DNA sequence: ACAGGATAAA
DNA sequence: TTTATCCTGTTAGATGGTT
């Protein structure tokens, strides 16, 4: 009865056994199975402007009702596990940002949902494990999660990405010319302004809480309004 | 007295100053050699170790890919390499060297069978070490190339049976090796392996030949393998299942013969004080059993030829660390040596207050000599201070920890007339200011030695009041130095 | 493989000065730099570097 | 992280 | 016109924490 929620997670992944590469081709069959029957159902419902009834839809594919059922129980099934025994995966690949504005139960539900997505977009055809496909997705999945969640005044990804070119030609500049840079030469470099440059730098700034010790921030801030004696 | 330590000297011996009072023996627990360890800036040896040695090779250390790796160089020219590193500890068992050979190298994976060779059949276990071969024969290495995949159907190029060359890309992104037959293996359209089995392929058109060929055969050379056919090397021909119905396959058999016993030369120890002796036994061991069909894309090592440290029986437990002794009669050529380094630790001489006496440990034997277990190694005597007479070392069933010296200084000489004092008896106790005599009063406390005419002998004492019920920290006749509770 | 040879990090003369830098509200400071060898444990180049 | 594409807001 | 902001995809293999 532990009180910590991280190592029960753990726990509750442990208790999953990996795949193999045979089974992980027979899960992507039935998943592309589903996939095709989702795509038609979809297709009834743009036809119906209504969900389509499971006898529609099993009239759609022209099968028994109970056959159908079954198909679509084993392809959710299907899905479910090979989320479910890559979900180590997806900590393997979380463990590695636990330290930029997420915490690492975030970072983890936020690698599941690219694990989900590479798990509806993987190829058995394409012959490949999946675990070098799904590796794209969770991390894409971890850093667009951090681009978009990370701060209080959230920036956009392009500024993010905007940064990193900055950070990355003032140190080639640095090494080049075996000194720090100035603002004139990373703005020529950039072919940017240097007010642009200012407002980069301004806005990547983390705001400070305002329980800062000085005593606490919070208590030497004015406040908004009308002085008494000017009103 | 430091623990262990037994007085040399009894209640009431006088003794002078530096004499042994107390004395701690060092003995060798199973005796062996001595070595002295060197003056390294200190005329007394801290340490001394207890040691058989083997020397009769050479040993080169040479630097590969920066990695330094020694070659044992045996007076038969042969040469291993040292898979132990200097200065580490290995017990019985464990493997020394590996012979630097590469004739029992395949080129790709295979089947194995044996031929009159016989191995140990002690240990599942040793399977990841091999299995010591108990008599030298011949091995048979059917060679094959196995790429064992687990992917699907749709990604093959090649036809089960299709005779095919090396470098075809027979999976996607899979490449064959060895010019020959493919044969695949797949599961509810998934593939698992595929084979590429070099040797000769021909025409089965006789069903009774092929019936022969059932379970496949080995063929020696010239012995002809159906009419208009003779082999000739040893071959193993087998019927297989290719694009167009039977065929028979002469894959080239290999053969590698072992001796019965290992002819890499074994160095003796030299010593026969040890009477548990210690050497390298050399022994030949194949990684895989009798009929092992290895799946191996690249080559494997059969046979490896091992020196083992082996000792006598009892000395199981023992480790040896490994060392390199340089030559006397040439400097520069080391050679490898294993010891049952037995450490004795020499303390420094204190005579600053520990025990109160100069503790001066000597060494009873000499570097390189030959010692018998229980042998007295080193002995540390105490000298005393200040003469005078040793007491309160009591006897029997105890360790004694602490003894007393009364010194020169602890008598002083009274006055007093003994006519009157008859009063008083050598070892009273006397409180100071209590009147001994008419007129005569005690100007110190302590105990009385002797009674001589006109004189009295105290030894300096002094008492102290202990009223019912409080708890005694010491007992009668104990020793207790300043500041003891 | 890096190695660190901290044995001999050498010291960078401080910039400013310790009046240049008061007088500046800046940091008295110097910079440290110290050799390391990246070693490849096959190749075994080796790219010696401060 | 990085590249391509769609779009609207400045 | 010209960016500012959002959306989707990526094929060696990888698969349970630090303080």
């Amino acid at each position: 009865y532990t009180e910590d929620s991280i190592r029960l997670y753990l726990q509750e992944i442990g208790r999953i056994r990996l795949l193999r590469a045979d089974e992980e081709i027979e899960l992507a069959r039935q998943i592309a199975d589903l996939l095709a029957l989702e795509r038609i159902r979809d297709e009834l419902l743009e036809q119906l402007d209504r969900l389509p009834s499971d006898a529609e839809w099993a009239a759609a594919v022209d099968s028994p009702l109970d056959e159908f059922r079954r198909r679509l129980f084993r392809g959710r099934r299907a899905k479910d596990k090979m989320v479910q025994s890559n979900l180590r995966l997806v900590v393997s690949i979380a463990k590695k940002y636990m330290n930029r504005g997420l915490s690492f139960q975030d970072l983890i539900q936020e690698g599941s949902l690219g694990l989900i997505r590479a798990a509806e977009k993987f190829d058995h055809e394409k012959g490949y494990k999946f675990s070098t496909y799904a590796t794209w997705w969770i991390r894409q999945a971890i850093t667009r999660a951090i681009a978009d969640q990370s701060r209080t005044i959230r920036l956009p990804v392009h500024l993010y990405e905007t940064i990193s070119r900055i950070k990355k030609t003032t140190k080639l500049l640095s090494q080049e010319m075996g000194r720090k840079p100035t603002e004139e030469e990373i703005a020529t470099r950039m072919e940017m302004t240097i007010e642009k440059l200012r407002f980069i730098a301004k806005s990547a700034q983390l705001p400070i809480s305002l329980e800062t010790p000085i005593s606490r921030l919070g208590d030497f801030i004015e406040a908004d309004g009308e002085t008494p004696e000017d009103e | 007295l430091l623990p262990g330590a037994e007085p040399t000297v009894k209640n009431g011996d006088r003794v002078e100053v530096g004499d042994v009072l107390a004395e701690t023996k060092l003995t060798t627990e199973r005796g062996g050699t001595v070595r002295m360890g060197e003056d390294n800036g200190s005329s007394t040896h801290r340490e001394v170790e207890i040691i058989v040695v083997l020397d009769t090779a050479t040993v080169k250390a040479e630097a590969s890919q920066g990695r330094e790796h020694y070659v044992i160089e045996t007076k038969g020219g042969q040469r291993f390499n040292l898979l132990a590193a200097p200065g580490t500890k290995v017990t019985t068992g464990h493997v020394v060297a590996e012979l630097i050979d590469s004739r029992y190298r395949t080129q790709t994976g295979g089947l194995l069978k044996y031929s009159g060779v016989e191995i140990s059949k002690k240990g599942r276990a040793k399977a990841k070490q091999g299995y010591e071969v108990t008599k030298g024969g011949t091995l048979l290495w059917i060679p094959e190339e196995t790429h064992e995949v687990n992917k699907d159907i749709s990604l093959l190029n090649v036809e089960d049976g299709q005779l095919v060359e090396a470098g075809t890309e027979v999976v996607k992104d899979i490449f064959c090796q060895t010019t020959g037959i493919v044969s695949v293996t797949q599961n509810n359209d998934i593939l698992r392996e595929i084979v590429i089995k070099p040797g000769d392929v021909h025409v089965l058109d006789d069903p009774d030949t092929a019936a022969k060929y059932d379970e496949g055969r080995l063929v020696n050379a010239g012995e002809e393998v159906f009419p208009g056919l003779t082999a000739e090397q040893l071959v193993w021909a087998e019927a297989v299942d290719g694009t167009d119905g039977p065929l028979l396959l002469l894959r080239p058999v290999q053969e590698l013969v072992i001796p019965d016993e290992p002819p890499v030369p074994s160095q003796d120890s030299s010593q026969e004080s040890s009477s548990r002796s210690i050497r390298l036994r050399a022994v030949q061991r194949l990684q895989f059993q009798d009929g092992e069909r290895i799946k191996s894309v690249e080559g494997v090592d059969l046979l490896r030829t091992q020196l083992v440290l082996e000792s006598e029986e009892g000395s199981s437990q023992l480790s040896a660390d490994i060392e390199l002794l340089p030559d006397s009669k040439d400097p520069e050529t080391l050679r490898l040596q294993l010891v049952i380094i037995e450490p004795v630790v020499i303390r420094r001489d204190v005579a600053s207050d520990t025990t109160h006496g100069s503790t001066h440990t000597e060494l009873r034997v000499k570097d390189g000599q030959k010692v018998k277990p229980g042998a007295v190694i080193a002995c540390t005597q105490i000298q005393c201070k200040e003469a005078g007479v040793v007491r309160g070392i009591q006897e029997g069933s105890e360790a004694v920890r602490r003894l007393l010296v009364e010194r020169e200084r602890d008598c002083v000489t009274l006055d007093l007339d003994v006519t009157a004092a008859t009063q008083l008896q050598p070892g009273s106790l006397i409180v100071a200011g209590t009147q001994l005599v008419d007129g005569i009063i005690a100007p110190e406390s302590g105990e009385v030695r002797a009674i001589a005419p006109g004189q009295l002998q105290l030894r300096i004492a002094r008492p102290y009041r202990v009223s019912q019920g409080a708890v005694l920290h010491v007992e009668d006749k104990g020793l207790v130095q300043r500041g003891d509770n | 493989e890096l190695h660190f040879l901290g044995k001999q990090y050498k010291l960078k003369r401080p910039k400013y000065d310790v009046d240049e830098a008061k007088r500046r509200d800046g940091t008295y400071s110097v910079q440290m730099y110290v050799p390391t060898r990246l070693i490849n444990k096959e190749t075994g180049e080796i790219k010696e570097q401060e």
